[PDB]
C-alpha cells in the first residue's frame, strides 16, 4: 500500500504523552507518518539509479523486492522487502551502473507502534565510482525479527549487524556469529529497543533526588 | 535545571514576601543545588537562565 | 609490614611522616585511561603542564608498579570487572582518583550501560568534577590526594583511625535526609 | 447517525451531524489554535483564537462554534493565509497585555498560551505601549490563586462553574479591557469542583495555592491513578516531585469522569505524609506500642491468630483495593476458618448485606455513567450525589442540561447538590424512606424506559428501605444501582468481604459456591457457620466472646457506636491492625503492620457501576500493600494464601469468575415502625459532607478551609418549637453527648434536625453515638 | 556575554525578555526548555571525520526529543581491519597497525 | 549460637531497614541474629577479617566504596568467606551483582519479606 507508515499516533495538543496538564486539549488525533513513496520523477541521479535497478531486476522481481521508494530531503530511501535483501544488495554492489561498493553499516531503529514493521534496519550504501549514495530499509516484525544478513555481499556489515542485534534483537539469519558486540553476552534485553527501560538511577541532592529522564514528564 | 542535560541542578522555588524577600518579583530560588559530580560544564544552564542569576566564573 | 609494627611513640610517628611524604611525592599513576578524561590526563602529562613535576611522570603500564589509579573515564558495565581486576592487581598501598563526572558518579550518562561511579566497584580516594576536568583541576585533585596521603596513619594508629572514622561515619544523616530550606 | 461530509483544508472527512469545525479538524489531525473552546463546555467563541476561512463566508468563522454543514469547505492556517493572519493577529492581541511572567508562572512549560504563541505567534513583540496591570495574585478561595493579568478572559473557568458545576461563585466582572474573573466581594469561590478551574484555565491565571511554585513540568514524575476517596473511581494523574505528591489532575476517562474531579480527590492526598504514618511494624509490649521488625511482628501476629483460631473477626474497612479486600476475605476464610468478615466500617444492617448479595454482588457493569446521562427519570434514595460521589452529581447535572433528566430525591431537605440538579424533593423524615419508595410504585416517571434509582449507602441504615427500593425497581422496571461512599466498598463486595458472600458474589450459604471457591483455593472446604456483621462482631468483642480482631483500615469514629467499637477493640485480647496511619485501633491494637498507601501500591478499585479502576504504583517504596502483609502473615501461620502481589489476586478473581447460579434471595425486610420524637426532640438526619473531617483529608488545611461551614438545619416550625432562631447555636444531644452548630432554618419536614455526619465540630457518631434516623433531643 | 560576574546571558537579552518582549520571553522559555520540535522523518548525513566517514542516521517523530540518533563512527568500522592488518605480522607490528588505524574507542562503543 | 550478620552501608536508613526486615530472630525455627553495623569499607573488611559471620549484607550503593566491590574483595581475600548478600540500587545492576558473586541480590528499596527470605535461604 501507498499509505505512509505511522510510527506513532500523538493524542492531544502540545505533545502530551498522556491525559495532559490542561483540560479540553487532548482530543486531537495526529498520526506520526513517515514520508510516503515519492511519486516517480525522483530528483537528481535517484531516477537514474532506480531505473537502472529496475532494469537489472525484472519487472516481477523488482516489484516483489522493492516495497517502497521514498525521497526525503534529497536523500533516497529504498524500502526493500525482507528476504529479497541479499539479491537487491548483490545487484547494487555488482552492477557497473550502480556499483555501490561501500556499505557504510547497518542501523536498527525500533517503531513499536508500526504494526508488523516494528524493527527497521537501514543500510547506507555509497558508490564511489559514481559518487552516489542511497539507503536501503528493511522492515521486520517484532515476533519474527529475522532479516537476511548481507555478509556475503557486504562484509563490513558483520559488526554492524551484530551491534544492531545486540541493541535491537534483529536476528540476521545467515550471519556467521551473531554474538553481542557491545553488551555482555549474559546481558538480558536489547537496550536500544523502546520497551527496554533507560536503566538510570536517581541523581542525589541534599534532601532530594531527581529520577532519571525516562520517568519524569515529557512532551 | 530544565535545560541541564545531566540533571545536575535542583531548584525549588518559593514566594517572596514583605517579611522576607530574596529576589524582585513573586518567586525566588529557596533551594539551589548543583551536583558537580553530574555537571558536565556544558553551559546550557547559563543560556537557559532568563535573569543572568546563573553565570559561569573562571574559578575551576 | 614491620614498618607498621613499631611502638606508637615517636618512631612510628616519624616513620608515618616520612612514608607519607615519600608516597605523596612518588605517586605513580597506572596507564589506565578510559575516555575523554584519559585525553585530558595525557594533556596534563603534556608539556603545557608537567605532571612529572609532582614525581608522577611514570605512568606505570603494569598495575604492579602503579600506586595510583586515575579512572579518568566512564566505567561501562563490561568494564567494571576489568577495572576492578586492574585495581586488585595493584599492590598496596593504592589510592583511586575518580577523574571526571563519569568516573565519580556516572556523569550525564545516567544509563544502563554506565556503572554510575567507580565507587560501586573500587574504593574512591578523591572525586574530581569536570567533563573533562581540565588539567589544572586534575593537578588540584592530585594535590588533595597528596595531602590525604601525608596525613596517613600506620599500624596501631591505622587501626585507631579506622575505628574513629567508622564511629564518625555511622552518625552522618544520609544526603537524602539533609532537607534544608527544601520546605 | 446522519453523517455530513466536508473538506477541511484540501482533505475530506465525514462526521456526525452537528459536529463543530474544531472537532472535525481535531479528528483529521489539524491543530487549530484555541483557548476558549472546550469539548465539554458549551461553545462560546469568545477568544476568537480559532478562526478559519469557510467557503462562501466573508468573515473568518470561529471553528469552535461553526457547526459543520454538508459540502462545506474550510481552510485553516495550514492552507488559508487569511485564516493564518487572523489567528496570528488574535495571538498578538492576546499577548500584548500578558505579563512577562513565564519564569515565575506555574503554568510555564505546560501553558497552552506559550505553546500556541510558539506555533501561531509572531517572533517578537510589536507592542511598545504600556501593558494592562492588576494587583496579583488574589485568592478567590483557600485553594485557588487568581492572576488577572495572565487571564486571557476565555471564560472557561466561569463557563465550567456554571454549566458543569452549578457553582457560579466566580463570574466575569467589570467591562472592556478591565474585564476580570472575580468572586463577588469576599464570598470565596466555594465549590467542591473548584480545582477543575485550575486545570481548565489555558493560562496561569488560576493556580492551585497548594501547588504554587512547587515544581515545573519537567520535574514531575507523572502517573495515571484512581482516586481513593469515593466510589466514583475517577481517572486521575498523580504528579510527584522529590517523591512527594504535588497534585492530582483530573485525567481523562469519558466513560467515568470525563475530565473532572472534586476538591477531595484533587487535593486530599497529603494524608499519607502528615507525620502519623506507620513506618515500621509495631508491637504492644508492657502496654506501650514499640517499633518492631517484620520477622518478630509476623511471629507474634501468627502466634496470636493461631491461638484465637476460629474465634476471630476481620474488619476489612472501605479503604482497600479489590485485591486487598480479596486477600482479607480469603485470609478470614482459610487462615482463620471464620466467616466474620465485613468491610462495613460505617452504619450498616443485615438487610444491607442481604440486598448487596441479592442485587449488587456479582452484577458488574449494569447501570453506567453513560446511562445516567440519558435516564429520563432518576430517583435518589438516601443519596446526596454532590456529597457522595460528586462525579455522579456532575453526570446527573450534565443529563439535566442536555437530555432533560428529571431528578427526584427522597430526602429531608433540598441539598445544594439536589438544587443544582433541578431535582424535586420528596420530603420524608429519615427512617420514613421505605414509605416514600412504596408510595412511588405508581409514579409514571419511573415507569419510563431507562428510569434509574440510585440508592446511597446510608439507605441501609433505615430498616425496610433497601427492600422497598428493590420492590420499587422491580415494580416500575427502572434499573436500580447502589452507590457507596468509599472507593473500596464495591470492590470489597466483588471480593466477597461480607459475612454472607464469597468472591464473585456467590453466597456462603450455597454449598456448590463453597465447593467452587474451595477448589479455586485448592482447599478442603470453607467454614459453613454464618458470619457476623461488623455490628455483630463489635458487640461480641465488647462481650469478651471474641478471641482476636484483624482490623484493616477502619476508623472507629465512623461506626454507629464508636464508644462500643473502642471498647470492643480494647477488650479483645489480641488485635492485629493493618493501618496506614496511627488511629484508635492502632493505638489499642497489639500488633500493627504498615501497609503502603494507594500512591505506592499497585491495585484496582471498583466504582459504583462495577467498572474496574486499575492503577500502577506511582511511587516506588519499600512499603508493601495489605496483600503481601496478609499473604506473609498466613505463610508464617503456615497456610499458602497465594497472594504475593495484586497481579496474582486479579488472576485468582478472574478464575473464580461470576457466580452465575441461583442468585441469592432478595432482602425483603419488614419496614419497621419509626420512633416518634416528643417535644424538645427530633429525628436526626445526616450525611457525611464531601469535605468533612475524614482522616484522608488530613494535612490539607486549604481544602478544609474550603469545606462547607457545619450547621444544624430545622424547619422554621421546629426551630420555633425549640425557641431557636436562624444563626443561633442550636444544640442537639443524647446520652453520649451533644453537638452544637449554628441553626440554619431549612424548608424540611418538622420534627427533623439535620447535622453533617462527620463535619468538624459535628462528629455525630462520636459525640452522640446514634445513627441517622435516631431520636435526639434539641434545644437552643 | 561576559561581565564582571562571569559568563551569562547578555544583560540586553535579559532586559528584552523580562521587561519588554512577551513573545521574546515565550520563545526563550520554550526553545530552552522544550526545544524545537523537528518534523518527522529520517536522514542519513555523513561528514569526513579525521578517522573516516562519520555518518549519522537521524530519525524524528515530530517531537522535541530525537527518536533515533545512530552514529556510524568511522573508528568502529576501521577496527574491522585489526584482523587484516595484524594477522601474520609481528606483535610489535600489530601495535603499529592498530595505532595507524587511530581508533578512538569512545566513538567505537558510543 | 547467635548468628552475626555484617550489614554494610553508609546510609543509616538502609542499615535500619535491613535490621527491620530481619528481626532478632528471623524464622523462629532459626537461631538469634546479632547485628554488627559498619559504614566504611575498611571497617567492613576488618570485621570480615575477624570472621565468625554467618552472612554479610553489603549495600551496593555504598558511597565511598560500593558493596559489590566489597563483595568481590571479601570473596577474593577471606578464606572460608561467609555468603554475601548485596542490595542493588538499580535493576540493571543485577549483572554486576552476578559478577560480585554474592549468593543473592535484593534490589532497592529493601523489600522486607524478600530480604528476609533471601537471608533465610543463605543462612540455611
Ligand atoms: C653521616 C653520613 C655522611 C652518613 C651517610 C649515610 C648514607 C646516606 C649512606 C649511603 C649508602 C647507603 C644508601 C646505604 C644504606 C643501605 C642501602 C644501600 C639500602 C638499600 C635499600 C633498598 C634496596 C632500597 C631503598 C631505597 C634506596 C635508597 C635504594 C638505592 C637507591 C635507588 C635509587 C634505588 C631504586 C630506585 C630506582 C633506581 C628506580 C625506581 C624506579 C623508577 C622507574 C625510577 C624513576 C623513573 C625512571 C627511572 C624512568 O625510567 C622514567 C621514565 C620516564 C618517566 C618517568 C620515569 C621515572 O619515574
Ligand atoms: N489497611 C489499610 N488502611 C488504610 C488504607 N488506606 C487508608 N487506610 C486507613 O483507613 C482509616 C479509615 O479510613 P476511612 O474509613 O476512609 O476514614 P476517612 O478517611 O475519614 O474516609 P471516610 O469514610 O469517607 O470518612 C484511615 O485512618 C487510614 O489510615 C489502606 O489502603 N489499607
Ligand atoms: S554546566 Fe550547567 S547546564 Fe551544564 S551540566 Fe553543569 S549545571 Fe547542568
Ligand atoms: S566525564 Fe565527561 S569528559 Fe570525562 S570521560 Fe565522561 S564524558 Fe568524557
Ligand atoms: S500564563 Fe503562560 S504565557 Fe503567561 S506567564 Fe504563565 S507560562 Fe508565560
Ligand atoms: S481565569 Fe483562566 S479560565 Fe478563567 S477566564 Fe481567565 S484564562 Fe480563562
Ligand atoms: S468524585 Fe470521588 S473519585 Fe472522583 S475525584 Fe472526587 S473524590 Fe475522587
Ligand atoms: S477557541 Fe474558538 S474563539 Fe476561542
Amino acid at each position: 500500500g501507498d499509505e505512509p507508515e505511522i510510527i506513532a499516533v500523538r493524542r492531544g495538543m502540545f505533545g502530551n504523552r498522556d491525559t495532559g496538564d490542561t483540560s479540553g486539549y487532548g482530543r486531537l488525533v495526529r498520526p506520526v507518518a513517515l514520508p510516503g513513496s515519492t511519486p516517480r520523477p525522483y530528483g537528481g541521479y535517484f531516477d537514474a539509479v532506480m531505473d537502472r535497478l529496475a532494469e537489472v531486476l525484472g519487472e516481477e522481481r523488482y516489484a516483489m523486492s522493492i516495497e517502497r521508494v521514498v525521497v526525503y530531503r534529497d536523500q533516497l530511501t529504498i524500502e526493500v522487502s525482507r528476504v529479497q535483501l541479499p539479491a537487491v544488495a548483490s545487484v547494487l554492489r555488482d552492477d557497473p551502473d550502480l556499483r555501490f561498493e561501500l556499505c557504510l553499516g547497518v542501523s536498527g531503529v525500533h517503531y513499536p507502534e508500526d504494526t508488523g514493521r516494528e524493527l527497521h534496519a537501514v543500510y547506507p550504501l555509497m558508490s564511489i565510482t559514481h559518487n552516489r549514495r542511497i539507503q536501503l530499509e528493511v522492515a521486520a516484525p517484532d515476533a519474527d525479527p529475522h532479516i537476511p544478513s548481507l555478509y556475503a555481499v557486504y562484509p563490513t556489515t558483520d559488526w554492524h549487524e551484530r551491534e544492531t542485534y545486540d541493541f535491537f534483537g534483529i536476528i540476521f539469519d545467515g550471519h556467521p556469529s551473531l554474538t553481542r558486540i557491545e553488551m555482555p553476552d549474559d546481558w538480558e534485553g536489547h537496550p536500544q529497543r523502546k520497551d527496554y527501560p533507560l536503566g538510570g538511577i536517581p541523581v542525589e541532592y541534599h534532601g532530594a533526588q531527581i529520577p532519571p529522564p525516562d520517568q519524569r514528564r515529557s512532551y | 535545571a530544565w535545560a541541564c542535560p545531566a540533571d545536575a541542578i535542583y531548584v525549588e522555588g518559593a514566594d517572596n514576601t514583605a517579611d522576607e524577600r530574596y529576589s524582585p518579583g513573586e518567586r525566588y530560588g529557596r533551594v539551589y543545588q548543583i551536583n558537580y559530580l553530574r555537571c558536565i560544564g556544558c553551559g546550557l544552564c547559563i543560556e537557559a537562565c532568563p535573569t543572568r542569576a546563573l553565570t559561569m566564573t573562571t574559578e575551576y | 609490614g614491620l614498618e607498621e609494627r613499631l611502638p606508637g611513640g615517636i618512631l612510628l610517628s616519624t616513620v608515618e611522616t616520612v612514608a607519607g611524604y615519600v608516597r605523596k611525592g612518588s605517586l605513580w599513576p597506572a596507564t589506565f585511561g578510559l575516555a575523554c578524561c584519559a585525553i585530558e590526563m595525557m594533556s596534563t602529562a603534556g608539556p603545557r603542564f608537567d605532571i612529572a613535576r609532582f614525581g608522577m611522570e611514570r605512568f606505570s603500564a603494569t598495575p604492579r608498579q602503579a600506586d595510583l589509579m586515575i579512572v579518568a573515564g566512564r566505567v561501562s558495565q563490561k568494564m567494571a570487572p576489568v577495572l576492578r581486576q586492574i585495581y586488585d592487581q595493584m599492590v598496596e598501598p593504592k589510592w583511586v582518583l575518580a577523574m571526571g563526572v563519569c568516573a565519580s558518579s556516572g556523569g550525564m550518562f545516567n544509563n544502563y550501560a554506565v556503572v554510575q561511579g567507580v565507587d560501586h566497584v573500587v574504593p574512591v580516594d578523591i572525586y574530581l568534577p569536570g567533563c573533562p576536568p581540565r588539567p589544572e583541576m586534575l593537578l588540584h585533585a592530585i594535590l588533595k590526594l597528596h595531602d590525604k596521603i601525608q596525613q596517613m596513619p600506620l599500624g596501631v594508629n591505622r587501626e585507631e583511625a579506622i575505628r574513629e572514622a567508622e564511629q564518625a561515619a555511622l552518625a552522618v544523616p544520609p544526603t537524602i535526609e539533609l532537607k534544608g530550606l527544601l520546605r | 447517525v446522519e453523517m455530513v461530509s466536508l473538506t477541511i483544508d484540501d482533505h475530506e472527512i465525514s462526521v456526525p451531524k452537528g459536529t463543530l469545525l474544531i472537532r472535525a479538524a481535531e479528528l483529521m489531525g489539524i491543530q487549530i489554535p484555541r483557548f476558549c473552546d472546550h469539548p465539554l463546555l458549551d461553545p462560546v467563541g469568545a477568544c476568537r483564537q480559532c478562526l478559519v476561512e469557510v467557503e462562501g463566508q466573508r468573515k473568518p468563522m470561529a471553528s469552535c462554534t461553526t457547526t459543520v454543514m454538508p459540502d462545506m469547505v474550510v481552510r485553516t492556517q495550514f492552507t488559508s493565509e487569511a485564516a493564518d493572519k487572523a489567528q496570528r493577529g488574535v495571538m498578538e492581541l492576546l499577548l500584548i497585555n500578558h505579563p512577562l511572567d513565564c519564569p515565575i508562572c506555574d503554568k510555564g512549560g505546560e501553558c497552552p498560551l506559550q505553546n500556541q504563541a510558539m506555533s501561531n505567534g509572531r517572533p517578537e513583540t510589536r507592542f511598545e505601549d504600556v501593558k494592562r496591570t492588576f494587583p496579583k495574585p488574589i485568592s478567590i478561595s483557600s485553594q485557588v490563586l487568581l492572576d488577572r493579568e495572565r487571564c486571557v478572559l476565555c471564560a472557561r473557568c466561569t463557563r465550567f462553574s456554571s454549566q458543569i458545576a452549578g457553582d457560579p461563585f466566580i463570574d466575569l466582572m467589570e467591562r472592556g479591557a478591565l474585564q476580570q474573573v472575580g468572586i463577588g466581594q469576599d464570598k470565596p469561590f466555594q465549590s467542591y469542583f473548584s480545582g477543575n478551574t485550575v486545570q481548565i484555565c489555558p493560562v496561569g491565571a488560576l493556580t492551585g495555592t497548594a501547588y504554587r511554585f512547587r515544581a515545573r513540568p519537567f520535574d514531575l514524575v507523572s502517573s495515571p491513578s484512581v482516586c481513593e476517596h469515593c466510589a466514583s473511581g475517577c481517572a486521575q494523574r498523580t504528579d510527584h516531585r522529590r517523591g512527594k505528591v504535588l497534585r492530582r489532575l483530573a485525567g481523562d476517562e469519558p466513560e467515568v469522569n470525563e475530565e473532572w474531579n472534586c476538591d477531595k480527590g484533587r487535593w486530599a492526598f497529603t494524608y499519607a505524609t502528615v507525620g502519623d504514618r506507620i513506618t515500621t511494624p509495631m508491637l504492644r509490649d508492657g502496654g506501650v506500642l514499640r517499633p518492631a521488625s517484620w520477622s518478630e511482628a509476623l511471629t507474634v501476629a501468627a502466634a496470636g491468630l493461631l491461638t484465637a483460631a476460629g474465634s476471630t473477626g476481620v474488619l476489612v474497612g472501605g479503604r482497600c483495593t479489590v485485591e486487598d479486600a480479596y486477600a482479607y476475605a480469603k485470609f478470614a476464610r482459610m487462615v482463620l476458618n471464620t466467616n466474620d468478615v465485613d468491610f462495613r466500617a460505617r452504619p450498616h444492617s443485615a438487610e444491607e448485606a442481604e440486598f448487596l448479595a441479592a442485587h449488587v454482588a456479582g452484577q458488574t457493569m449494569g447501570l453506567r455513567y453513560a446511562e445516567l446521562e440519558n435516564a429520563p427519570t432518576v430517583l435518589l434514595a438516601g443519596f446526596e450525589p454532590e456529597e457522595e460521589s460528586p462525579i455522579v452529581f456532575l453526570r446527573l447535572r450534565k443529563g439535566v442540561r442536555k437530555n432533560g433528566v428529571q431528578v427526584v430525591a427522597v430526602a429531608p431537605w433540598a441539598s445544594r447538590g439536589l438544587t443544582k440538579l433541578a431535582g424535586t424533593v420528596v420530603p420524608t423524615v429519615p427512617g420514613d424512606e421505605p414509605a416514600a419508595l412504596d408510595g412511588m410504585h405508581d409514579d409514571d416517571r419511573l415507569r419510563r424506559p431507562g428510569a434509574v434509582i440510585l440508592v446511597g449507602e446510608r439507605l441501609a441504615t433505615s430498616p425496610g428501605a433497601l427492600s422497598a427500593a428493590v420492590r420499587l425497581a422491580a415494580a416500575t422496571g427502572a434499573r436500580l444501582a447502589w452507590i457507596p461512599r468509599r472507593a473500596g466498598e464495591r470492590g470489597a463486595i466483588e471480593a466477597g468481604a461480607l459475612p454472607n458472600l464469597l468472591p464473585g458474589g456467590r453466597p456462603v450459604d450455597d454449598a456448590d459456591a463453597r465447593a467452587e471457591v474451595a477448589r479455586a483455593w485448592y482447599i478442603s472446604a470453607l467454614p459453613e457457620a454464618p458470619g457476623r456483621d461488623t455490628a455483630a462482631i463489635l458487640s461480641t468483642a465488647a462481650s469478651g466472646h471474641l478471641a482476636a480482631l484483624l482490623v484493616g483500615g477502619v476508623e472507629l469514629g465512623d461506626l454507629p457506636d464508636p464508644e462500643l467499637a473502642v471498647a470492643a477493640v480494647r477488650t479483645t485480647p489480641f488485635v492485629v491492625s493493618l493501618e496506614l496511619r496511627e488511629s484508635a485501633v492502632t493505638e489499642l491494637a497489639d500488633v500493627v503492620f504498615p501497609v503502603a498507601p494507594v500512591v505506592e501500591k499497585a491495585g484496582s478499585f471498583l466504582n459504583w457501576e462495577g467498572r474496574p479502576r486499575p492503577f500502577a504504583p506511582s511511587l516506588k517504596t519499600n512499603a508493601i500493600p495489605d496483600l503481601r502483609v496478609l499473604h506473609y502473615l498466613a505463610d508464617e501461620i503456615g497456610v499458602d494464601l497465594a497472594l504475593p502481589t495484586a497481579e496474582a489476586a486479579d488472576a485468582e478473581l478472574a478464575q473464580l469468575g461470576t457466580w452465575g447460579g441461583a442468585r441469592p434471595p432478595a432482602p425483603t425486610a419488614p419496614p419497621t415502625a419509626r420512633p416518634e420524637a416528643g417535644s424538645g426532640q427530633a429525628v436526626l438526619a445526616s450525611w457525611r459532607m464531601l469535605l468533612d473531617a475524614g482522616r484522608l483529608q488530613d494535612g490539607e488545611p486549604h481544602l478544609a478551609g474550603t469545606a462547607v461551614r457545619p450547621v444544624a438545619r430545622m424547619s422554621a416550625a421546629t426551630a420555633a418549637g425549640i425557641g431557636a432562631s436562624d444563626g443561633a447555636p442550636v444544640t442537639v444531644s443524647t446520652e453520649r453527648g451533644a453537638v452544637t452548630l449554628p441553626l440554619a432554618v431549612t424548608d424540611m419536614p418538622d420534627g427533623v434536625v439535620w447535622l453533617p455526619m462527620n463535619s468538624p465540630g459535628s462528629a455525630v457518631h462520636q459525640r452522640l453515638g446514634v445513627t441517622a434516623g435516631a431520636v435526639v433531643s434539641i434545644g437552643a | 556575554k561576559l561581565g564582571p560576574d562571569g559568563l551569562g546571558n547578555s544583560p540586553e537579552h535579559i532586559a528584552k525578555i523580562m521587561g519588554r518582549s512577551m513573545e521574546g520571553l515565550i520563545h526563550h522559555f520554550k526553545l530552552v526548555t522544550e526545544g524545537i520540535r523537528v518534523p518527522p522523518g529520517q536522514v542519513y548525513v555523513a561528514v569526513e571525520s579525521p578517522r573516516g566517514e562519520l555518518g549519522v542516521h537521524m530519525v524524528s517523530d515530530g517531537g522535541t526529543r530525537p527518536y533515533r540518533v545512530h552514529y556510524r563512527d568511522p573508528s568502529f568500522t576501521n577496527l574491522q581491519a585489526v584482523a587484516a592488518t595484524c594477522e601474520g605480522g609481528m606483535v610489535a607490528d600489530a601495535i603499529a597497525a592498530v595505532a595507524s588505524i587511530d581508533p578512538v574507542m569512545g566513538g567505537v562503543d558510543r | 549460637a547467635p548468628l552475626r550478620i555484617l550489614v554494610y552501608s553508609d546510609n543509616p536508613r538502609t542499615r535500619e531497614q535491613v535490621r527491620l526486615a530481619l528481626g532478632k530472630r528471623i524464622h523462629p525455627e532459626l537461631p538469634e541474629i546479632e547485628y554488627v553495623d559498619v559504614a566504611t569499607a575498611p571497617m567492613a573488611i576488618s570485621q570480615m577479617d575477624a570472621g565468625g559471620f554467618d552472612l554479610a549484607i553489603l549495600d551496593g550503593e555504598a558511597t565511598p566504596a560500593g558493596g559489590m566491590g566489597v563483595a568481590k574483595q571479601v570473596k577474593d581475600e577471606i578464606d572460608d568467606c561467609p555468603p554475601i548478600l548485596v542490595l542493588t540500587g538499580r535493576a540493571d545492576d543485577a549483572w554486576l551483582a552476578k559478577w560480585s558473586r554474592a549468593e543473592a541480590a535484593v534490589p532497592h528499596p529493601i523489600d522486607p519479606i524478600r530480604l528476609s527470605d533471601a537471608v533465610v535461604s543463605l543462612l540455611r
